[PDB]
DNA sequence: CTGCATCCGTGAGTCGAGGGTGTTCAATAATTAGCACTAAAAGTTCCG
DNA sequence: CGGAACTTTTAGTGCTAATTATTGTCAAAACCATTGTCACGGATGCAG
RNA sequence: CUCGA
């Protein structure tokens, strides 16, 4: 309901179609924090 | 009629898998066009699933063997 | 990225600006003047003070407030560094996550 | 030590002679320029005045001392930096966190709703159904024109038709689009 | 409009508007994914920046 | 809006069309207009109501 | 048929949306929340009327 | 080489409402923002 | 729906004239706030 | 800056 870019649109499409089913996806503000930490000299990466 | 959930807790004494089995039953009722066993009074699938837990015909054992029987009959009818 | 530090036209004379942009402009200007001073055979203390200014700009951009004196742009208030954008009750770890 | 022998030595070729001037005068220049420019951007314009004084020392005719020359250079560089700052946008005018929750925000907030994207997909499906159920020549002309960006001569050469009937076909296709897509936009 | 190679750019980060280059030469869907002759910006959406 | 962005992506950019960006009443308030004040810069033509 | 007509019917506030609103909030509980929240009993569930 | 005491970096609640500012010399060498002129391609009515 | 006359423009050439950033400096040239908050740890110098 | 909790 708050952070997902491609999660709230699919949830809005699924609710009006009669399917109470969400998708986790990935938040975008955590990607903003990842780009803020990566802008410094500290490396941070998501593994497999 | 849904004001207490305590007898469903007394049936399956974990209070965490009740939400899982009720969500599984309500997902099988909402997505797939299945027939509810308990007669309804124009209620949602949540009340019907919780009353099916309340009557003792649905638990964590019936759904697994029911899905296995459905998979076996669809593999038999797949040809 | 520029989508995290936006500079946009606001209706009227007012402009809406991020804090980091001025520090980035100062770092770019000091790096350009340091690249131009080394080619014209400058004396050692001029490029030494230029390197000191560039080091001051770098460690003010990384964490403002940890040096000998926190530099300011306006309003007698310190600018918000990348370390100040994380810490506090306005950073990402307290306001937006 | 006076300054005439030092400026004569650096005019003669001594590179290590201007340091004795700058360690005696840099605090005075940094205090002089700081009255005109802000206190955060003093050493850039002070050192730029020092570079422009070092690169123009051969034009010193010797009618006065070095201090009035460096004074005039420092005030002129301060006023030039003030002019260049007047050409630049302000650096710390309005904070960005106080800009989204504000009237007339252009790029801080976006008009993007999940109902708006679903309505956009519904209008896309409606206009794709409106492209169909047409004769084949008008649909072929509008798909060769507005889905590819081709010119009128290629459509006139491929479809074996002159230019004016292609203009009439695209006008009829545009009104056949706009009699349906315009009541859905209100 | 942003500067050519300043802090805000187009050939370093991406295009400002959706499916529209900075120069305005390529704006159709046929030229989606190609660069220009002088700027050199891969035209795409605004989420790339 | 995306419903205008899709139309502009398909067949748009003519530059003749004008968007509806007008001052509207907020949701909830129902008031009566009792005064209209119009200020005009010098060198700009005025309408009949002004 | 489309969602635009349904949006216009919701915005017009007719008398045909009210029985739908009584149908969808039959057994649909909501979460109530106090702005200071010290312990766990500040967030509870209730059925709306 | 075992402790004295002097500073330097950390912090100090949450949810809504209204209202929002910056300290200037002269004269130019290039330099790019309007702007006239075509461009028929592209757009818009009209007759069978 | 098929055609030519009618009409309105978004792209390419230029060209002059306000926006750009430059050159000069040569009697001498007395300079920002702070200052009415509290409470921890621990790396530092003396200073024997 | 201020207001209610
Ligand atoms: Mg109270
Ligand atoms: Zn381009």
């Amino acid at each position: 309901k708050s952070d997902d870019v491609n999660g709230r649109t699919k949830m809005y499409k699924n609710i009006v179609d009669g399917n109470h089913q969400m998708e986790p996806g990935m938040p975008e503000s955590f990607n903003v924090l990842l780009k803020e930490i990566r802008s410094l000299g500290i490396n941070i990466e998501l593994e497999d | 009629a849904r004001v207490t959930v305590q007898d469903a807790v007394e049936k399956i004494g974990n209070r965490f898998d009740l939400v899982l089995v009720a969500a599984r039953r309500a997902r099988q009722m909402q997505v797939g066009g299945k027939d509810p066993l308990v007669p309804e009074e124009n209620d949602k699938t949540t009340v019907i699933a919780l009353r099916e837990i309340e009557e003792g015909l649905i638990n964590n054992q019936i759904l697994d063997v029911r899905e296995r029987q459905e998979q076996q009959e669809q593999e038999a009818a797949e040809l | 990225p520029p989508d995290l530090r936006p500079l946009v036209p606001l209706d009227g004379g007012r402009f809406a600006t991020s804090d980091l942009n001025d520090l980035y402009r100062r770092v770019i200007n000091r790096n350009n003047r340091l690249k131009r001073l080394l080619d014209l055979a400058a004396p050692d203390i001029i490029v030494r003070n230029e390197k000191r200014m560039l080091q001051e700009a770098v460690d003010a951009l990384l964490d403002n407030g940890r040096r000998g004196r926190a530099i300011t742009g306006s309003n007698k208030r310190p600018l918000k560094s990348l370390a100040d954008m994380i810490k506090g009750k306005q950073g990402r770890f307290r306001q937006n996550l | 030590l006076t300054d005439q022998v030092l400026v004569e030595r650096v005019q003669k070729g001594d590179q290590k002679a201007f340091n004795l001037l700058v360690v005696r005068y840099q605090h005075k220049v940094a205090s002089l320029v700081s009255r005109y420019v802000p206190s955060g951007d003093v050493p850039d314009v002070v050192q730029e005045a020092f570079i422009k004084a070092y690169r123009a020392l051969d034009s010193f005719r010797g009618d006065s001392a070095f201090y009035t020359w460096l004074y005039r250079i420092a005030v002129n560089t301060a006023k030039n930096y003030l002019v260049a700052q007047g050409r630049r946008p302000p650096s710390s005018d309005v904070d960005a966190i106080e800009a989204e929750n504000f009237e007339s925000g252009g790029a801080l907030k976006e008009i993007s709703n999940p109902e708006n994207l679903m309505l956009s997909e519904e209008l896309r499906q409606i206009v794709f159904r409106t492209i169909e159920s047409l004769p084949e020549d008008l649909r072929m002309a509008i798909t060769l024109r507005e889905l590819d960006g081709l010119s009128y001569e290629e459509i006139a050469a491929i479809m074996d038709c002159p230019v004016g009937t292609v203009r009439s076909r695209i006008f009829r296709a545009r009104e056949a689009i706009d009699n349906k897509v315009q009541p859905l936009i209100r | 409009k942003p500067e050519r190679d300043g802090l805000f750019c187009a050939r370093i980060f991406g295009p400002v508007k959706d499916y529209e280059c900075l120069c305005g030469k390529y704006k159709r869907l046929k030229h989606r994914g190609v660069i220009c002759e002088k700027c050199g910006v891969e035209v795409t959406q605004t989420k790339v920046r | 809006t995306p419903e205008e962005k899709l139309l502009r992506a398909i067949f748009g950019e003519k530059a003749s069309d004008v968007k509806d960006s007008s001052l509207r009443v907020p949701n909830g308030v129902s008031g009566t207009v009792i005064d209209v004040q119009v200020f005009t810069r010098d060198g700009v033509e005025k309408d009949k109501r002004a | 048929t489309t969602i635009k007509a349904a949006k216009k019917m919701v915005e017009r506030e007719e008398a045909v949306v009210w029985d739908i609103l009584d149908e969808v909030i039959r057994e649909h509980p909501v979460l109530l929340n106090r702005a200071p929240t010290l312990h766990r009993l500040g967030i509870q569930a209730f059925e709306p009327v």
